[PDB]
Protein backbone atom coordinates (compact mmCIF):
# COMPACT_ATOMS: atom_id res chain seq x y z
CA UNK A 1 0.00 0.00 0.00
CA UNK A 2 2.61 2.40 0.93
CA UNK A 3 4.48 1.39 -2.51
CA UNK A 4 0.66 2.27 -4.34
CA UNK A 5 0.31 5.56 -2.60
CA UNK A 6 4.04 6.70 -3.67
CA UNK A 7 2.80 5.94 -7.19
CA UNK A 8 -0.40 7.65 -6.92
CA UNK A 9 0.87 10.82 -5.47
CA UNK A 10 4.43 11.41 -6.36
CA UNK A 11 4.34 14.71 -4.15
CA UNK A 12 4.28 12.10 -1.03
CA UNK A 13 7.59 12.11 0.54
CA UNK A 14 9.20 8.72 2.53
CA UNK A 15 8.56 10.96 5.79
CA UNK A 16 4.93 11.04 4.94
CA UNK A 17 4.31 7.56 5.91
CA UNK A 18 3.50 5.91 9.29
CA UNK A 19 2.45 2.54 10.32
CA UNK A 20 -1.12 1.70 10.79
CA UNK A 21 -1.72 -1.79 12.65
CA UNK A 22 0.26 -0.37 15.42
CA UNK A 23 0.61 3.55 17.82
CA UNK A 24 3.86 3.88 16.30
CA UNK A 25 2.47 6.93 14.25
CA UNK A 26 2.28 8.43 16.75
CA UNK A 27 6.20 9.67 17.81
CA UNK A 28 6.72 9.78 13.44
CA UNK A 29 3.71 12.69 13.31
CA UNK A 30 5.35 14.56 16.81
CA UNK A 31 9.10 13.89 15.94
CA UNK A 32 8.45 15.22 12.15
CA UNK A 33 6.36 18.46 12.72
CA UNK A 34 8.52 19.68 15.83
CA UNK A 35 6.01 18.45 18.49
CA UNK A 36 4.04 20.83 17.07
CA UNK A 37 1.49 18.25 15.91
CA UNK A 38 -0.79 18.09 13.12
CA UNK A 39 -4.07 20.56 12.86
CA UNK A 40 -6.43 18.07 10.99
CA UNK A 41 -6.45 14.29 11.74
CA UNK A 42 -9.22 12.41 9.59
CA UNK A 43 -9.16 9.31 11.84
CA UNK A 44 -11.08 5.97 11.11
CA UNK A 45 -8.74 3.68 14.02
CA UNK A 46 -10.46 3.00 17.21
CA UNK A 47 -9.16 1.71 20.99
CA UNK A 48 -6.07 2.90 21.56
CA UNK B 1 21.64 6.17 30.91
CA UNK B 2 18.37 8.89 30.71
CA UNK B 3 17.05 10.41 27.98
CA UNK B 4 14.17 12.72 28.03
CA UNK B 5 12.36 14.09 24.83
CA UNK B 6 10.24 16.35 25.20
CA UNK B 7 8.69 16.93 21.82
CA UNK B 8 7.66 13.39 22.09
CA UNK B 9 7.17 13.38 25.98
CA UNK B 10 8.78 10.37 27.02
CA UNK B 11 11.36 9.90 29.46
CA UNK B 12 13.23 6.79 29.19
CA UNK B 13 15.88 5.59 31.62
CA UNK B 14 17.11 1.81 31.86
CA UNK B 15 14.10 -0.20 32.09
CA UNK B 16 11.40 2.11 32.60
CA UNK B 17 9.08 4.37 29.96
CA UNK B 18 7.50 7.00 31.25
CA UNK B 19 4.51 8.77 28.41
CA UNK B 20 2.65 11.73 29.22
CA UNK B 21 3.77 13.03 32.56
CA UNK B 22 1.77 15.95 33.78
CA UNK B 23 3.00 18.17 36.33
CA UNK B 24 0.52 20.84 38.61
CA UNK B 25 1.48 24.35 39.93
CA UNK B 26 2.04 23.52 43.55
CA UNK B 27 1.08 26.45 46.01
CA UNK B 28 4.95 27.06 47.24
CA UNK B 29 3.41 28.65 50.19
CA UNK B 30 5.16 27.46 53.15
CA UNK B 31 3.98 28.71 57.07
CA UNK B 32 6.03 30.38 59.40
CA UNK B 33 8.74 31.73 56.44
CA UNK B 34 12.18 33.58 58.04
CA UNK B 35 11.84 36.32 59.45
CA UNK B 36 14.98 38.05 59.02
CA UNK B 37 16.18 40.87 60.96
CA UNK B 38 16.91 44.11 59.56
CA UNK B 39 19.36 46.75 60.85
CA UNK B 40 21.13 50.07 59.65
CA UNK B 41 24.47 50.61 60.45
CA UNK B 42 25.09 54.23 61.37
CA UNK B 43 27.18 56.57 63.61
CA UNK B 44 26.03 57.42 66.50
CA UNK B 45 27.36 60.71 68.57
CA UNK B 46 29.11 60.17 71.92
CA UNK B 47 26.91 63.04 73.08
CA UNK B 48 23.72 63.86 71.70
CA UNK B 49 21.56 66.94 72.57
Amino acid sequence: KRAYLQARFPQLDSTSFANSRDTSFEQHVLWHTGGKGVDLVLNSLAEE
Amino acid sequence: DVVVSRWLRVTVAGGVHISGLHTESAPRRQQEQQVPILEKFCFTPHTEE
